RNA sequence: CCCCGAAAGCUAUUUAGGUAGCGCCUCGGACGAAUACCAUAGGGGGUAGAGCACUGUUUCGGCACCGAUGCAAACUCCGAAUACCUAUGAGUACUAUCCGGGAGACAGACUGCGGGUGCUAACGUCCGUAGUCAAGAGGAAAACAAUCCAGACCGCCAGCUAAGGCCCCAAAAUCAUAGUUAAGUGGGAAACGAUGUGGGAAGGCAUAGACAGCUAUAGUCGAGUCGGCCUGCGCGGAAGAUGUAACGGG
């Protein structure tokens, strides 16, 4: 599970997820890529599982570029505990996802095999996705 | 001086305070009441601020 | 358990008191600031706590001047 | 010669966020043409025709003629704004050639 | 000055309607109108001013879609677990008068006046009726 | 019969049909490929 | 009988369901536009957004450094709309200010918006901001304080409208035009599966005979067909105990 090596603060506010991903929506490290189309959260375990699924089916014959990092800590209260007495304890890390954000790029693999790998990976994610290819403009 | 007619077409019970004051400053006191007002930017400002509940005849 | 946080200081009410275009008399405080966010110009005095005040009757004005880009506040008689 | 895009004048009343959204609903893409010796010109192009041009690779490295009325403007594609999610074109810049 | 109709002055007239090939609900609405008396200028809510209606060929009424197989009639005996169910085809085969009575009473007012009003509808399966002595007139509705 | 939510064609001997509003997959040779959606 | 008409906040308290000062109500007196709405003119900002130039963190390449790439309540090279202060002015409104007599109140609730906490749970809890109830009837939502329309001085067997509606229960179109749906969908429930149907922009193939079958790549057969994308409506996914009971009913 990817996690930051160090951080300034252990716990962060909940916040809100709105708007679009104007940055990071372009293919820059490969020819074919998978792109989210609805907003949500993506966890470290989901990142690893999708990466494993893609790598297995591509047979480790090309490069996989991961452009999502779970930098946001999330807390949870113990269990059988009443409200109050301070914020809960960090339990896992996530990455906020806005529509149009690219998740995985594939380089050096046949287009059909890459599309099939992305189709396998999409079954593990909690949001809709599509496939995009590099374009001049 | 050119002039215009303003008619109130909705209730002001639950509107905002400044919108109520705009109606009062125009002189509209109830639904259906029609008032005659000089056409100046000062009055047009209140009319535009309360456009959604008034009708203007020019 | 128990949280080890839960403390804060009382408010201080810092900020600007007189804006540009306003008339002031000698002694009126114009800006309350922890540091030198604004610098005194003509007819404006600086206190030990960096408070800016008027030293003459007139009208307040704000400007940007100098090589450092320092913001200045002055009074025009 | 290969790329001849039809266009229409886009006046002031057709500019702004609301007018742009109305045009895109009507299936039109606003675009701007700028270059030396002449002032900027705002035009509106058809989405189908722009997409068909986009599929071609040479369209990015060749000159193209935009026709509005009897006027003809010879230009080259400079910028292309795309919807981050759907990827549909939304706006275009054209440098006079 | 606005006067109410007098029950002693009300005149009930007799009409006969054939239901072959007609739609149940659209016939029932008209039947309810005429039974209540909404078609007479002397209409009064608290007084019965309607007309006697005789339905013939009741078994030939029709419904659209798959309601012949899908429309469900329920009744409950107040004993535990006593819910009985049937469908339109079986019911129209067995007791079509029940079909018409349900349809009309569902639209008629609920109370003593409604109970009295629904008594002026006579439903018969065959093409014949026993009320020749009343000399009904043919009504196309 | 395999009763399941997602019904697909496995081999080239399979056919997808609608019967009385029910999706069914029927295979000519292999009888185990019989699926129904539900 | 007539007139006006709150609050459930801040500060302090062996204080937390008490009390006191201020804030909010009422009455009297002294004053008079000195007040408010809007327009115009001047003025500060560091939030929304955006960004990597500081702080921290993140990925890929080439020699602690360089190029590209991404993130932040306690980061900032930037940066609104609103809100706030002052000045001049038209119109419409008895406004603003001071002194004094009398209080009540200091357990609030729901809803929309910006947020902490919680599980982006609770008719949950804690702030800021606006409406309503509290202290407010009437019409609509089946019944339904906090939703929508609307503010009840008294009487009328008079007329026009708002929200919402016009087949019957039950007032008003079984109104008019052009389409869609076959599921009673309308009138509960997602990832996902398939293609029922309407529309849209493209693409492949054909009487030198395309497409499915069938007889020895050929040919009797013959004028359309093969496959993908977007889009409107619709199908399955769909199990609980009292009696149809997930259109108020027909
Ligand atoms: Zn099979």
């Amino acid at each position: 599970m990817l996690q930051p090596k160090r951080t300034k603060f252990r716990k962060v506010h909940k916040g809100r997820n709105t708007g679009l991903a104007h940055r990071g929506s372009t293919v820059s490290f490969g020819s074919i890529a998978i792109k989210a189309t609805e907003r949500g959260r993506m966890t470290a375990r989901q990142i690893e599982a999708a990466r494993r699924t893609i790598s297995r089916r591509i047979k480790r014959g090309g490069k996989i570029f991961i452009r999502v990092f779970p930098d946001k800590p999330i807390t949870e209260k113990p269990l059988e505990v009443r409200m109050g007495n301070g914020k809960g304890n960090v339990e896992y890390w996530v990455c906020e996802i806005k529509p149009g954000k690219i998740l995985y790029e594939i380089e050096g693999v046949n287009e059909d095999l890459a599309r099939e790998a992305f189709a396998l990976a999409a079954a593990k994610l909690p949001f809709k996705t599509t496939i995009v290819t590099r374009t001049v403009m | 001086m050119k002039t215009i007619k303003v008619t109130q077409t909705k209730s002001s019970s639950h509107r905002l305070k400044n919108h109520k004051l705009c109606l009062q400053g125009l002189g509209l006191r109830r639904i259906g009441h029609t008032v005659e007002v000089q056409d100046t930017p000062s009055n047009r400002g209140m009319i535009n601020k309360v456009y959604y509940m008034v009708s203007v005849e020019e | 358990g128990s949280t080890k946080n839960g403390r804060d200081s009382n408010p201080k009410m810092l900020g600007v008191k007189v804006y540009g275009g306003q008339t002031v008399t000698a002694g009126n405080i114009i800006v309350r600031q922890r540091g030198t966010e604004f610098h005194a110009g003509a007819n404006v005095g600086m206190g030990r706590d960096h408070t800016l005040f008027a030293t003459a009757d007139g009208v307040v004005k704000f400007e940007v001047k100098g090589q450092f880009g320092r913001r200045y506040v002055k009074v025009e008689t | 010669a290969n790329f001849v895009l039809n266009a229409q004048a886009r006046a002031e009343d057709k500019q702004g966020k609301g007018a742009s959204r109305r045009l895109r609903r009507e299936s039109l893409v606003p675009a701007i043409i700028y270059g030396g010796n002449a002032e900027p010109v705002a035009v509106t192009l058809e989405l189908r025709e722009l997409v068909k041009a986009l599929e071609s690779n040479v369209f990015f490295e060749e000159v193209v003629e935009i026709k509005v009325g009897d006027k003809v403007e010879n230009v080259k594609i400079q910028a292309l704004q795309r919807h981050p999610a759907k990827n549909t074109p939304m706006h275009a810049d054209f440098k006079r050639a | 000055k606005t006067l109410s109709a007098k029950p002693a002055e009300v005149q009930h007239d007799w009409f006969v309607v054939d239901a072959t090939g007609k739609t149940l609900g659209r016939l029932a609405t008209e039947i309810a109108r005429r039974l209540r008396g909404k078609h007479k200028t002397s209409y009064t809510p608290h007084v019965d001013t309607g007309d006697y209606i005789i339905v013939i060929n009741a078994e030939q009424v029709q419904v659209t879609g798959n309601k012949a197989l899908d429309k469900k009639y329920y009744r409950h005996t107040e004993f535990p677990g006593g819910l009985k169910e049937t469908n339109f085809e079986k019911l129209v085969a067995h007791k079509p008068e029940e079909i018409f009575e349900r349809a009309v009473k569902g639209m008629l007012p609920k109370g003593p006046l409604g109970y009295a009003m629904i008594k002026k509808m006579k439903v018969y399966a065959g093409s014949e009726h026993p009320h020749a002595a009343q000399q009904p007139q043919v009504l196309d509705i | 019969m395999k009763v399941q939510a997602s019904v697909k064609k496995i081999c080239g001997s399979c056919k997808v049909i609608r019967r009385n509003g029910v999706i069914r997959v029927i295979c000519s040779a292999e009888p185990r490929h019989k699926q129904r959606q539900g």
